[PDB]
């Protein structure tokens, strides 16, 4: 999986409270709409695990702003549970089609606070997803 | 505390009464060969390789008389899978390389180790490619077949071992539509050693340095179009192997049943990849089964395995011998 | 005659040590089988490419190697005339050179 | 005397107690074994002088380890006396033939503690060693 | 390993108490400084073994003198333990870089005294040392 | 605050105009000359220069009618000597150097001046270079003739210093066999002005701008082959010198005993090196009795410290 280091935000951020990503992506325009390249997508990988007091959930969500100051959600995942965040779980959020300057990634954490677990968010084209599909399944 | 590493004054370490040692005995290079055997085709998507694969058949129906039946729809999912780039620079302070004029001789002796280091890494990663942990690497042969529950789980053959001292053998078919590597638009595969020439460096303070540098791109991905064409022979407890196909796990049936697992070896070309430790016990086990049969006095050594079943059986070192048993 | 001996890389040299000579029997039975101890030795060399390999054994071993080879083939196909067996020449083929100047009762290496 | 920025260890350490060196050289292998190089050799320079309560000696000695933690001496000099350590006195230790990863330089100070004296250790090829030799000595 | 019959000292000496070498090398000059040959080196080879009540160590050390009267260390090893002195162990001392006339070998035996063990000390140019090196080491 | 650049500024670039550019007259720079006089041979070891020096001779025998004499052995110690390298870069904002089309004449003037500064640092490091202090730089003449106890101590003549205000005079003979400088194998002898490319440079912000750059390697060491051809006349207390060679320390006899001291100015070429102050009181002294002092040229050297600590 190729990654652009510049489109990388949250390099390996330790998500404990419901906090935002470290870096905020700045496009060189008011309406990048790079959701429109029909190719870009946010990926959040997980390490090491959704360790928590539990039961907790982590909602990954992309946010836009006009300026780097006040954000609002443009895509969201849903309450992905702890123990669905084993080391190695690509949560893909497709890039929203109407992007504005300054995209960020927020982590909506359901109580209690996550105690250990990093996540790395990046815009790629595109993910490595080739899971095996059944064949017979009578044989087998 | 501990100081290092670009290329510490151990050019001294490579010379005689004289210039850089040409006849250096290449120790840590191993002769694994998927890299020679592997097929390379440009990947089709933007930096991934899409592949449409049939997911559901129309079934048809037995139809009772006078009754207009449902139309069917053949459902079909497609999968895309990515590449990764593996590349490195190779810098030396120009002052260190220049002395005794072994500037070129050095660049060279260092280079041989780089080619070998890349093949070493590329093949070690083609088998243990975790794109789920390393993110940056393309995903290889494990854990595409890992848990026995996975849809290609029938294709991994449990050798029946247990504990950490146990390998797996691979059986694949390299060909356009069953398994291949993929390289980008428009970077070519594989390993490109471009020589950057002399250029300035930076002392960690800022305090100027000056040197040579060499690049080594080699960016591959890996289509596994369908897992039906790849079968893994897991938990081969290597301590328990005996030449008498006796205690522990036999290779020859565990190997042919892997051959029967492939739906028709038609295209492109099959290959077994076994750890060298396995290849040795294989040679011995074969001659021992044939020994109770018909082997001549002179063919007592046993021809080294070449074509197991008319499938080249390739030695690959960059393949772990103490692998965790696959639950 | 002044010589020393470079072993450039040990990868090209294999030792089959601690071969108990009293326990060797012709029926590859008690003690250590030679034909496998020897084939595994052959597999241990990373591609015998250059220059040329060679086996070196005490004549005692050469004799038991011979007896054991005709004995392993006996369970397959050995002819009336080749009952004694062709004298060992090339094992792999790799030449098998007799060396007298090779100690027979050497202390065990562990 | 040409010097590797990295093979410099203990830059000018004001060795007062019988202490070890500031920096520990980490070679990148289990066995750098750079004594076989027949070229590398440690040099310890002295400045300004080993002034102490006296009479004191500093036994310079190199140490190996498997890991950067527990050392054992692999070569040593002997009790080099004070006033044999004026500013400008290289005590050269030829490099031990059987090195491990992580080499360092220890300054074994016999009592009393040194009051002044830095020592500079670095691995070089090779030492600048030119002691003057007699002439006749009859003439004159 | 080529040997000059004259630099040979301690041919097969049974070092039992902490003693000096039998023979003393007399170079024909006040300061041979034979470390500068960067080629000469002391070797102490071992036979048959360091049997002692144990556990004992043998710290081999080279000594110079101005005249053949009092010796002083100019090189040392460190406490090489017993069970590292099996028949066949070259303990190499690189030649001290600053030698004087009359060099000898001292065997500083840490207690208790050795019960059996011969040693061969001689200056050679240079040693036979071919340590085994790794293979992969992944296979196998 | 204050603007303190390293690179050339349009102020500095505007002063070697005009509309004429070359011939810059260098008033304040040292004019020492060992550098002209020194010989160079490529060093033979790896960044050292082994030199075998005869340590003990075979003496002959008279052999009498019918009587076999016993055989002799020529003892030898060898003594290796190191080098050190002195590199500097010389960079310019490219638009600035290129402008009015004087790229080469500029590169040159900065070159002529880098050479001059490197001459000074190397010639000062040649007389007082310790490998024990400077660590990275090579060792030269001090403290090779330092303590009087040293076996070449007969070669240093104390003028009688006591105070810190005291110079020293040197006498050498540069030659292939007896004291010469060495440069590594195989980087070329002497100062190398290798001039690299445009390459992008970096503004402190990042606002990068393209520029020139020049390297200036020059790596020498100093084999002192045998000290016997070199004499230091240390401790010439300069507070005491007068033109009337009466008070203070006389130079002319002091100097000729320095000459009378070396076997045998045959090859290559001898020279005195003394601070301009010293060359001054020396010549004033000589005229009171009344290029080349006495069969050897005397080279006054500015880059030779006037107040160095006295030797014991």
């Amino acid at each position: 999986m190729i990654i652009d280091k510049l489109l990388q935000v949250s390099d390996g951020q330790a998500v404990t409270a419901s906090a935002a990503s470290t870096d905020v992506i700045d496009f060189g325009q008011a309406n990048p709409n790079t959701g429109m390249d029909d190719r870009s997508k946010m990926v959040i990988t997980v390490d090491e695990s959704a360790d928590a007091a539990g039961a907790a959930t982590v909602t990954f969500s992309v946010q836009d702003s006009a300026d780097n100051a006040t954000f609002a959600d443009v895509a969201a995942t849903g309450a992905i549970g702890k123990a669905n965040l084993a080391a190695g779980k690509q949560v893909v959020i497709p890039m929203p089609t109407k992007l504005r300057r300054y995209c960020r990634v927020y982590y909506t954490v359901a109580t209690g606070p996550l105690t250990a677990g990093k996540f790395s968010a990046q815009v790629v084209t595109g993910i490595q997803q080739n899971v095996a599909y059944p064949d017979s399944p009578r044989i087998a | 505390s501990t100081t290092n590493p670009t290329l510490a004054d151990v050019a001294a370490r490579m010379t005689p009464d004289g210039k850089i040692d040409p006849q250096i005995v290449e120790m840590l290079n191993e002769t694994n060969e998927i890299l020679d055997d592997m097929t390379v085709i440009e990947a089709n998507g933007f930096t991934e390789h899409k592949t449409t694969v049939r997911s559901g058949l129309p079934t048809g129906t037995w139809r009772k008389l006078n009754y207009g039946v449902q139309p069917e729809k053949s459902r079909t999912v497609q999968v895309k899978d990515s590449m990764g780039m593996l590349e490195t620079y190779a810098e030396v302070d120009k002052a260190l390389a220049d002395l005794n004029g072994n500037s070129a001789a050095w660049r060279l002796s260092e280079d041989r180790a780089f080619i070998e280091g890349m093949n070493q890494t590329q093949a070690t990663t083609l088998f243990y490619g975790d794109s789920s942990i390393d993110a940056e690497k393309f995903m290889g042969l494990t854990p595409r077949f890992n848990s026995l529950s996975a849809e290609n789980g029938q294709n991994i053959i449990d050798a029946g071992g247990t504990g950490s001292d146990n390998a797996s053998i691979w059986l694949t078919v390299w060909g356009p539509n069953t398994l291949h590597t993929i390289y980008p638009k428009g970077s070519q595969a594989g390993l490109q050693s471009r020589d950057l020439g002399e250029d300035t460096l930076i002392d960690a303070a800022g305090g100027r340095y000056q040197g040579y540098r060499t690049h080594y791109k080699w960016d591959i991905g890996l289509t596994l179009r369908d897992w039906r064409y790849v079968v893994r022979i897991a938990n081969v407890d290597v301590s328990e192997l005996t030449k008498n196909a006796s205690a522990g796990a036999d290779l020859i049936d565990l190997m042919t049943q892997a051959v029967e697992l492939i739906p028709n070896v038609g295209m492109g070309r099959p290959a077994f990849y076994m750890p060298r430790k396995i290849r040795s016990f294989l040679r011995r086990q074969i001659t021992n089964k044939v020994a109770a049969s018909t082997l001549t006095m002179e063919e007592i050594a046993g021809k080294k395995v070449v074509a197991f079943d008319g499938i080249p059986c390739r030695r690959t070192d960059a393949l772990l011998l103490t692998e965790a048993r696959v639950v």
